[PDB]
């Protein structure tokens, strides 16, 4: 069902141009939004984690910027590597640093919502954005 | 490491505690795989129905840039090297 | 010049006169000036590149 | 060979005076390549079109 994940990886790609025209690129492509209550909230951030793997997550967040998740399947790549798009060109190996940076950006705080790319042969490749839960 | 197919692993052994209540074929529905595949189905779905009118905005904001291309310019192309060229002719004509 | 079916040769002479310079000048800036303009260019390329 | 040696590469120095000296009367010693002459004419060619 090779043909099936296929046509949603090229639909990601293209959300993702979309994005990327222009200033008056009012215009998009949808996907997942995540919501929970604070319990519920903390349900969900678990439950990102455990959709693909283990990432930095909850603790003390301020949750205050959206994170638009884009994944990709990852067939014939043998290490879960995460990579963020504006710091082009770095991928990381271990979650941990994700962990400091990612929270680093949680500490610092525009609106605008961080993208990022990770890629593992056991994720199918989605297109999810988490922002802040109700409190 | 292995996080992901230990999470596997418990789904797939702790419906076994009540198997009937929420197992195959039973209404309900449950673990990450299935939800995964649903996941994959509807975002298929939303997406493919909302791939005609995003594809018409883009071919109208595609019209727009065209038409201020017919009067800024008169549509004629460009290049940087074109440019380049042209000017290096005028240069070298006015130095001879 | 009322007599326009009475002086034929006058007539097509002038028709001729007229669309030859209103297509004359389209045809300068449209080719001409394209002409001056991508000339220089392409006989720098192709002669480098030759 | 190493008893030749210093007539042979005398005479080699009185080709290379008369090559050198043919270099003096016809084209005055000036450097030429094949660069320099093809963009010479070419800018030749520019002014004259232009």
């Amino acid at each position: 069902d090779d043909n099936m994940m296929f046509i949603t990886k090229k639909m990601i790609e293209i959300r993702n141009l979309l994005q990327k025209v222009g200033q008056g690129s009012t215009v998009t492509l949808p996907s997942i939004v995540v919501i929970g209550s604070q319990s519920s909230g903390k349900s969900s951030v678990l439950e990102a984690i455990v959709g693909h793997e283990f990432l930095p997550k909850g603790s003390n967040m301020i949750t205050r910027r959206p994170i638009e998740l884009t994944l990709v399947n990852d067939p014939e790549a043998k290490v879960d590597y995460g990579e963020f798009p504006d710091l082009g060109l770095a991928r990381v190996t271990d979650f941990s640093l994700i962990q400091k940076t990612l929270t680093e950006l949680n500490q610092s705080v525009t609106d605008d919502p961080i993208r990022l790319t990770i890629h593992s042969p056991n994720i199918p490749d989605l297109s999810l954005i988490d922002l802040p839960g109700y409190i | 490491g292995n996080l992901l197919a230990s999470i596997n692993r418990n789904e797939k052994n702790y419906f076994g505690s009540h198997p009937t209540e929420f197992g195959p074929d039973s209404g309900v529905s449950t673990g990450v795989m299935t939800l995964r595949k649903k996941l994959l189905q509807v975002l298929e779905q939303q997406m493919s129905s909302k791939l005609n009118e995003t594809t018409e905005a883009i071919q109208r904001e595609l019209e727009e840039t065209t038409y201020q291309f017919k009067v800024q310019y008169n549509e004629q192309p460009m290049s940087a090297e074109s440019y380049l060229a042209a000017s290096l002719d005028d240069f070298k004509h006015q130095f001879h | 010049l009322t007599n326009k079916y009475y002086c034929p040769e006058v007539f097509l002479d002038a028709v001729a006169t007229k669309l030859a310079q209103t297509a004359v000048l389209f045809l300068n800036v449209e080719m001409l000036n394209d002409f001056y303009v991508r000339f220089p260019r392409e006989v720098e390329a192709k002669l480098h590149e030759h």
